[PDB]
DNA sequence: CCCCCCCCCCTTTTTTCGGGGGGGCCGGGGGG
DNA sequence: CCCCCCGGCCCCCCCGGC
DNA sequence: TTAGGGGGGGGGA
């Protein structure tokens, strides 16, 4: 859980898991013999399945029954199973394997798992579930495809389908706080995108990896607002501007002439960075903004030490103007 | 507050017997045999706006304690605060204690408790059947949905219809009789097809009549006055449009449309409302030409609702009824 | 030092040197400018929109405009949580971004400038009709940015306080403006600069800058590789000049942005592949651009324009292209997680190409 | 009149496990129960108005006998249950020493606990663990889910089934012979039907027919209660032709009063559990009640919108 | 330093001939006699009901209700009498539940003797919540019992733009006032009196042609005529203003390039439109005036039959509705050329 | 003893208004 | 004159369909 | 029908 993020790596983690039935079974049998009724050793497993591992479930249970059921058998098992049946919430994996699986969506299979149920998982966690789906949607071998369809025709209606569900999300948490839609939400998030690419799991479940590259773009663009209101009054432009066309051409004046000039460099890259009121860190986010062909890691490591050092050396023993002034 | 001729006519003709709300004879019998016989149960109230479920009960908390109702009686809407921390002090005292003046049982009235949250309904739960023996709860609803089952379990539903033509007639009868005022058959008509069983909008129409009049006192109220005072088209403007949109040519309907939305500065929306209410009546040979006209017509009324282009609006009905029009054929 | 995109910015009206109607129409509002409407200037990005209102602002008020300086400003939300607003101001105006606060920049039109409105002015701003200056400029830049709660906001307050402030708004598109601001501006347009006034301001920055051109066509071909942008043009031309040790000769590339690199390699993978596996790359690709400050909107527009410069694409396979690209700009339009509708539009657009 | 009948909700409450319908073994267990002793933590859960509240009641009653002022504690969510009253109040009612029978304890009943918080369930944990040998808890529910699980592990699980018919009969039966009601088999078909298994609701209305016109039929049944709007939905969805449809939405629907918003609504909870029709159509159908559904949400709740929204299912169908 | 202050009057002469010829009393008023009429007769029969004032950009909704308010109270009474919201002022439901109603739950102000000798004075005071169509539907619904317990102290006045907006029991418990679109029909005696007082020149249909462009708003129309007579008066040439100039302001694409437009749709070639759109766009024309023209050469131009007509209709509302949601212009004008196109 | 099989359990975290709950200072009052 | 008690703003975190 | 991969623990040639 986030809130248990404070205790990663603070303590020794010990895991418990759910008990098996062998290791249970003689305190079960002696319980029994004890309390004086009658239990055959084979409906033993049904129960320890039907508490989930719980074994003061399974003790409560059997102190219920033999209230007046003094005899647990195979004529009462089935029964006995499903009024104690826990019903605990899957979670994100567990309800995306089971949301893109295409048994459910058959004929027999809705019958017995029905929509409603599959509403109903949906709201299990409704914060993830769509989330999941749409990381998971495009890494299954679909068993549920119609006849002439093809899976990306299916996977192109899922996307068209995630994309209203998002619009209607988007409404959802408005100022108007609509939370009556969250159902139809569940259906065109969820339920409808995973009826059209339902079959089996091509691979395994990943975790959604739009919330980290949420975070990135986000510290991206905090970053960007501060390089744009350092260099705000040299430039006549936005953002966006500064990003898109401003950006590429200090690439070739801040980053470029240490790789021809080598140490040599140092006074003019200097004077252009003061000319529009740049820091160091200014510099090394700069640098990091670039994709695809003009990455510049492997560029900037190549640079020989001493010239950065050099860098480093100079600018810090110097005074550089300051734009915007906090008081 | 100086007189009540200062007040609205919406506020001036509140009923305040039980004999002066017309429309709903059903449930006025309902509740009159209920109180006489000493029988009240909890009561909800569902039904449309201005269908007369607010001043109904009131007439029934005034015949059941008298003059002095308001101190008798915990009346509680959405102006007020409703939360769960309300339902947990000021309704549980109330239903808990006797009356100060008399010694008779007590009425709470949660007027559009569809706006009241969750948690509040559910604590409403044990606090009416608790004190079931001395209190009684009156909810008055126009959204079901919004109601927890369980407190639509514990009480008896009274349904509001929209108000008839005879009722409204006979209402439109009473307002002329004290306001001196003349009335034309055709005009009330008009007046009771646009007011949809809502009598607070007939009461806010004749009103503004009486307004346009000249002279009110030598002087009828006509369907011209009716017509232009709130600028709906006339069936006239209706009929002439759709023929020519279903008979003539592009250009000439188009300048049809035009002309008859300039002449009075109709509105879109209200010639689409009428050719719909009119075309509904249609014999059509096949669904086809339903279903192309209802979805078009929708598509048309959403986009005009948030404004857009009137003209592009225009062009798009009359090619949205020619094209639905054109599968009667084939 | 300064780029030459800045260093050779004009600082008046007559100083400008395209669309010399654009400057007659400016001049003929600064010529009695107590009585200025709300300005809402619209064209194509890279034009000069933000130089022209700083050079009317000029006339209107003095060089003083160009003395700027920056401040923060704090403000405080209903749940208590803390913003901070750059504000760019000067003597006689005040320069405001209230989208960098996003869905909280109501709050800036509700605060800031309804504060700054209902403020006379009572410095002593002597003017050329010989009295004193009676309001202070507003810039409301990227007005198209703006949630419809901040414009909704906007609209009584240019109304109640006209005599005290008067606003213009730079943008871009005027779609994105409710009506009421719309009717409450006065619209200017603003076109591009022709190709040849492009070269015209290519060639003087060569010669105060001493390059060495082997021709003037190299400029006309930057000029017509920068589509209308003059901010663009003069980048290019700085750029193509530190490869070439400031000396451009006729065959010297047109050096493209890495983005526009990137775009045209998903568009040629989208055309050769058409594939889930397909798909989920080109995923990769689209989460790579729009965590480095790319907008999604850019994105859709460069994809959708470069798909269709295919040349083995036939008619209806553009045809479908654009249709698909209209309904997700729309659904980007009304969505929030961009990713989604990008991706559903590459599955469409792979599905209609197959 | 200032004076008030007793409703019969409240005259004729089960008082005793032997006068509760339904629910047959559930009950059984609770007399043994009561028999025995050594009560166990419970949850019931259930759907409103079959017996929940009743049964535990008459648990507790049967059990503590004259000792139920002192041996029982009752909160709902008509009193404060916070994370304060269960650290204080809670805990003080279970460490009080109170001398009860051999084989009896202490009873706390929180009805309606999945309307309580977080909180105050994790507080409970160790207080039902530390005191179970004097204090034992019944809580009554309507939704089992809400309920953590560490609480689920520590109770029995008790779940209510509908009642049937034939129970409601048999309880509207006795109740009329205690009250002389003059009644024809119609209209207890009819109180029943309307009912839909929930004994409340047909007491009421049974109670309420007979207040209001006497003679218990089926004409003056259906003139206290409305047909439920739920059916006349499933109806016009399940319709032929569009025309049909378009009469039922005109003439049943919002001719008699139904808003908008409640007939999408209700459109949508019947589209989601109409096993008859196929599972993809019944999510077009769903998509495009949606559509419909957020057009009413942003202001126009037209009698058009309906029509469309029926055409466009008709042609979903077609 | 500080400046001396200036007179009402004073600057109001330099303001924006929008706010300078704002109408100060109900007789200014120029198209909404209907409406006009029924709250003028109110000065004397002093019931004024709850109004809801719904209509286009530019009416008079506002200068209506504020000339209403002046004239009922007068320039003393008023500020004591009125209370103003608007979008720009915090609206949620604890606002409504506390401001609002303590607001109209306080007793009148009491008149002073000039007040009564002179002006109406009727026994209410006045909540004007502008923009009601921001408002959240919980906040409308927190003013039902509002208006209708406190109506003998205190009416409501609702402006909107989307009456849609408004819930149900409101629009019910409010008289509703349609506001009319100002075309060239009902509105040129006002334009006329302001280029008048102006000393405005322009040549015959100017002002017509400034009404149409205008399309119902006759702010804009004021707005596009002041800057007009700014330009004639800067060139000083002292020639009256034409149409063309009109256009040319007012953003309105030249007719050469409406038909080269059309003859690329004409043509039918995907590249070749493709390369005059990408050209087009280089000009800013904004995406809804050239949609609208090609709406109005189009629908009435009589050498097209009348299924491309009804498919055009259809194509142009499409794209109509997809620019009022925000969307970049150039594919939208792009794809509504191609499907045209293909008509 | 390593090897085999089976079973269970882990991958991992963003946000628009209104209401309700729970904790913490603060300040008014009473009292010694 | 100063300490204890205990009610009253402020603050921050968590839901939100049925 | 078992998503892939790692950790636990009873059985055993
Ligand atoms: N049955 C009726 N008979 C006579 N006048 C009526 C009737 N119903 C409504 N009215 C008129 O409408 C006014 C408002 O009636 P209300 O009962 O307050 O409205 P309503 O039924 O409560 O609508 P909602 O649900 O509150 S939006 C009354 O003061 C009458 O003038
Ligand atoms: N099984 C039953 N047998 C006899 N009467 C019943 C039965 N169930 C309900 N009733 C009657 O209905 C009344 C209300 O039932 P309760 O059990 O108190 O409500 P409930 O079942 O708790 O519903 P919720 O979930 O609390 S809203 C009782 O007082 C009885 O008169
Ligand atoms: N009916 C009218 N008569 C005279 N001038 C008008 C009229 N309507 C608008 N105007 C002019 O337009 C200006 C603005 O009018 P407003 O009433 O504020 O606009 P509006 O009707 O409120 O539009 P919205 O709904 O606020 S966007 C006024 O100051 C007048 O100069
Ligand atoms: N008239 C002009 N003469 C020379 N350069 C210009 C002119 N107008 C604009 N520019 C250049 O174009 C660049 C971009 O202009 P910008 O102000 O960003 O326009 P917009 O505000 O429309 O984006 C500026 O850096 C400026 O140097
Ligand atoms: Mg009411
Ligand atoms: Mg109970
Ligand atoms: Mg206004």
């Amino acid at each position: 859980l986030p809130k248990m993020r404070p205790f990663d790596r603070v303590c020794l983690d010990i895991q418990f898991r759910r008990p098996d039935a062998n290791s249970i079974k003689s305190r079960l049998m002696t319980i029994a013999i004890r309390e004086k009724f009658k239990l055959d050793p084979n409906v033993i497993d049904r129960l320890i399945q039907t508490t989930r591992g719980d074994i003061r479930q399974v003790i409560n249970l059997l102190s219920t029954i033999s209230t007046t059921t003094k005899t647990i058998n195979h004529e009462n098992i089935n029964e006995i199973s499903k009024a104690w049946e826990k019903n605990i919430a899957l979670k994100p994996f567990d309800i995306a394997h089971k949301m893109l699986d295409g048994q459910i969506y058959s004929d027999i299979g809705s019958r017995n798992f029905t929509l409603n149920d599959k509403i109903a998982l949906y709201f299990d966690d409704f914060d993830f579930t769509p989330l999941m789906i749409q990381e998971n949607y495009l890494s299954t071998r679909p068993s549920v495809l119609k006849p002439g369809q093809s899976h990306l025709e299916a996977v192109a209606e899922a996307a068209n389908c995630i994309s209203l569900g998002d619009i209607v999300e988007k409404k959802i948490r408005s100022s108007e706080q609509l939370w009556s839609l969250l159902p139809l939400h569940a259906v065109l998030s969820s339920v409808y995108p995973a009826s059209k690419v339902a079959g089996h799991m091509a691979g395994r479940i990943n975790f959604t990896a739009w919330l980290g590259q949420n975070s990135k773009s986000a510290k991206y663009y905090r970053l960007l607002q501060e390089i744009h209101y350092h260099t705000r009054l040299g430039t006549s432009t936005d953002k966006i501007g500064l990003r898109l066309d401003y950006l590429p051409t200090f690439r070739k004046r801040l980053l470029d002439p240490f790789l021809k000039q080598g140490a040599d460099a140092i006074s003019s890259v200097i004077e252009v960075m003061d000319d529009y009121y740049l820091t160091k860190e200014d510099w090394d986010s700069i640098m990091e903004f670039f994709v695809g062909p003009d990455v510049t890691t492997a560029i900037i490591k190549k640079i020989p030490a001493t010239v950065k050092s050099g860098f480093t050396r100079k600018y810090n023993s110097m005074t550089h103007p300051v734009a915007i002034y906090r008081t | 507050k100086r007189s009540k001729e200062n007040l609205p006519w919406v506020e001036k003709y509140r009923p305040e017997t039980l004999d002066e709300v017309y429309g709903q004879n059903e449930v006025i019998t309902t509740v009159r045999k209920f109180v006489d016989e000493g029988k009240l149960p909890h009561l909800l109230f569902y039904g449309p706006p201005g269908t007369g479920k607010t001043s109904t009960i009131v007439a029934l908390a005034r015949e059941i304690y008298g003059k002095n109702y308001s101190n008798m009686v915990l009346e509680l809407n959405a102006s007020d605060d409703r939360g769960i921390d309300v339902v947990r002090n000021q309704i549980k005292d109330f239903a808990s204690t006797r009356q100060i003046f008399s010694k008779g049982f007590k009425l709470i009235i949660l007027d559009e408790a569809d706006a009241m949250t969750n948690a509040a309904q559910n604590a409403l739960r044990r606090v009416i059947e608790r004190y079931t023996k001395n209190t009684r709860f009156c909810v008055l609803a126009n959204y079901a949905h919004k109601l927890t089952p369980a407190l639509l379990s514990r009480c008896t539903r009274f349904r509001f219809q929209p108000l008839p033509q005879e009722a409204i007639e006979r209402r439109i009868a009473n307002v002329l009789v004290h306001e001196k005022l003349k009335l034309s058959p055709n005009a009330e008509k008009a007046l009771i097809e646009l007011s949809n069983g809502d009598m607070r909008r007939v009461l806010n129409v004749l009103q503004s009549c009486k307004a346009t009049l000249d002279n009110p006192d030598e002087d009828e109220i006509s369907d011209d006055v009716i017509y232009e005072c709130c600028g709906a088209p006339r069936p006239s403007d209706l009929k002439a449009v759709l023929k020519s949109i279903l008979e003539d040519d592009w250009g000439t309907a188009h300048y049809t449309l035009n002309k008859v939305r300039s002449a009075k500065g109709l509105a879109l929306i209200d010639l689409i409302e009428g050719i719909v209410k009119i075309l509904e009546d249609y014999e059509l040979q096949n669904e086809e030409t339903r279903v192309h006209l209802l979805t078009k017509l929708a598509d048309i009324e959403y986009s005009i609702s948030k404004g857009g282009n009137d003209q592009i609006q225009g062009s798009a009905v009359i090619g949205a009824i020619k094209a639905s029009f054109e599968n009667e054929t084939v | 030092m300064s780029l030459w995109v800045d260093k050779y910015r004009p600082k008046s009206l007559n100083a400008l040197s395209h669309n010399e109607e654009l400057t007659n129409f400016l001049k003929s509002l600064s010529d009695q400018p107590r009585d200025l409407p709300h300005l809402l200037l619209y064209g194509p990005n890279g034009t000069g929109k933000k130089t022209r209102c700083m050079a009317l602002l000029e006339s209107i008020f003095g060089p003083g405009v160009y003395r700027l300086k920056i401040d923060v400003r704090q403000f405080v939300t209903a749940s208590n949580r803390k913003l901070e607003l750059n504000v760019v101001s000067s003597p006689y105006h005040l320069e405001i971004t209230p989208s960098d606060m996003g869905n909280n920049d109501r709050i800036v039109i509700q605060e800031l400038l309804k504060e700054v409105a209902q403020m006379e002015q009572v410095d002593f701003q002597d003017s050329k009709d010989g009295l004193a200056h009676r309001y202070k400029c507003v810039i409301i830049n990227e007005a198209n940015s703006l949630t419809k709660d901040a414009q909704a906001a906007l609209r009584r307050t240019m109304e109640k306080y006209s005599k005290n402030i008067r606003l213009i708004m730079v943008c871009d598109s005027m779609s994105p403006i409710i009506a009421p601001i719309k009717s409450r501006c006065l619209l200017i347009r603003c076109p591009a600069p022709s190709d040849s006034e492009i070269s015209t301001i290519l060639s003087d920055v060569v010669t105060n800058e001493r390059i060495q051109l082997e021709t003037k066509d190299i400029l006309k071909r930057i000029a017509q590789a920068s589509n209308g942008n003059l901010r663009v043009s003069l980048l290019m031309l700085e750029s193509m000049a530190l490869n070439n040790e400031l000396a451009l000769k006729s065959s010297s590339p047109i050096i493209k942005p890495d983005w526009i690199i990137v775009i045209h390699k998903l568009t040629r993978k989208i055309v050769k592949e058409r594939s889930v596996n397909s798909l989920i790359e080109c995923r990769a690709v689209l989460y790579d651009l729009l965590a480095h400050c790319i907008p999604a909107n850019i994105i859709l527009k460069e994809l959708t324009f470069s798909l269709l410069d295919v040349e083995t694409l036939n008619t209806t396979n553009k045809s479908s292209i654009i249709e698909y690209s209209s309904v997700f700009d729309e659904r980007l339009s009304l969505g929030n997680k961009a990713i989604f509708h990008l991706e559903g539009f590459i599955a469409k657009v792979m599905c209609c190409l197959d | 009149t200032l004076s008030l009948q007793l409703p019969w909700v409240e005259k004729y409450r089960p008082q005793v496990l032997s006068d509760i319908v339904g629910n047959k073994e559930t009950i059984d267990r609770l007399q043994q129960i009561a028999k025995d002793g050594n009560m166990p933590h419970m949850i019931i859960s259930g759907m409103p108005g079959i017996g929940k509240t009743t049964s535990v009641h008459c648990l507790a009653h049967e059990l503590l006998g004259r000792s139920y002022a002192d041996g029982v504690l009752e909160l709902n969510a008509s009193d404060d249950r916070g994370i304060d009253v269960v650290r204080n109040q809670i805990k003080h009612f279970a460490q009080k020493k109170l001398h009860l029978p051999p084989g009896k304890h202490k009873i706390v009943i929180l009805d309606e606990a999945d309307s309580m918080t977080a909180g105050a369930q994790q507080a409970l944990r160790r207080t039902m663990e530390l005191y179970s040998n004097s204090t034992r808890f019944a809580f009554a529910c309507n939704q089992s889910n809400k309920i953590i699980e560490p609480l689920q592990s520590r109770c029995a699980i008790l779940r209510y089934s509908k009642l049937s018919d034939e129970d409601v009969l048999k309880r509207l039966l006795q109740i009329i012979k205690l009250e002389d009601v003059k009644y024809t088999n119609d209209g207890l078909e009819a109180i029943i039907f309307t009912a839909e298994g929930d004994m409340r609701q047909a007491i009421n209305n049974l109670q309420s027919t007979v207040a209001g016109h006497g003679l218990v039929n089926a004409d003056n049944v259906f003139k206290i209660v409305d047909s439920p709007h739920p059916l006349i939905v499933k109806k016009m969805l399940l319709a032929s032709n569009l025309e049909d449809s378009i009469q039922i939405l005109r003439t049943d629907l919002w001719k008699k009063g139904y808003s908008s918003i409640d007939i999408v609504t209700t459109s949508f909870r019947v589209t989601k559990n109409l096993a008859q029709v196929k599972e993809s159509v019944r999510l077009e159908m769903i998509k495009e009640i949606g559509l419909t559904h957020m057009r009413i949400l942003e202001g126009v709740g037209t009698y058009l919108q309906l029509a469309s929204m029926l055409a466009k299912i008709h042609k979903l169908n077609n | 330093r500080k400046i001396s202050k200036l007179a009402a009057e004073q600057s109001l002469a330099q303001q924006p001939w929008v706010e300078k010829y704002r109408p100060k009393n109900l007789d200014e008023v120029t198209a909404q006699d209907h409406a006009v009429t029924v709250l003028k007769k109110t000065l004397k029969s002093a019931n004024l009901p709850h109004m809801l004032f719904y209509g286009p950009p530019g009416t008079g909704k506002t200068s209506t209700i504020l000339a209403l308010t002046k004239e009922l109270y007068g320039p003393d009474l008023m500020k004591s009498r009125i209370l103003e919201l608007n979008a720009s002022d915090e609206r949620g439901i604890s606002i409504v539940r506390e401001k609002v109603k303590n607001f109209a739950r306080l007793t009148v102000s009491k008149p002073s003797k000039h007040d009564l000798e002179n002006y109406p004075c009727p026994p209410y005071k006045i909540i004007i919540l502008d923009e009601a169509d921001s408002m959240t539907a919980d906040a409308q619904s927190a003013l039902r019992r509002t208006m209708e317990t406190y109506s003998g102290v205190t009416r409501f006045c609702l402006i909107c733009n989307y009456v849609t907006r408004i819930i149900d029991p409101l629009a019910s418990r409010c008289s509703k006032f349609r506001f009319k679109a100002l075309d060239a029909s009902n509105a040129i005696d006002r334009l006329r009196f302001i280029s008048e007082q102006e000393n405005v020149k322009c040549d015959d249909g100017v002002l017509e042609r400034i009404l149409d462009i205008s399309a119902g708003d006759l702010r804009r129309g004021i707005t596009l005529l002041q800057s007009a007579s700014k330009g004639a008066q800067y060139l000083g040439d002292g020639k009256n203003i034409t149409s063309t100039q009109v256009e040319e302001l007012a953003g309105v694409v030249p007719h050469d390039i409406l038909i080269e437009i059309v003859e690329k749709v004409k043509s039918g070639d995907f590249d070749e439109i493709k390369k005059y759109v990408n050209t087009f766009m280089k000009s800013g024309w904004s995406a809804a005036s050239v949609v609208n023209q090609l709406h109005e050469y189009y629908i009435t131009n009589d050498n097209f039959d009348t299924n491309f007509k009804n498919q055009i209709s259809w194509l142009l509302f499409t794209t109509d509705s997809r620019l009022n949601n925000g969307t970049n212009e150039h594919i939208q004008l792009l794809n509504l050329l191609v499907k045209i196109s293909q008509l």
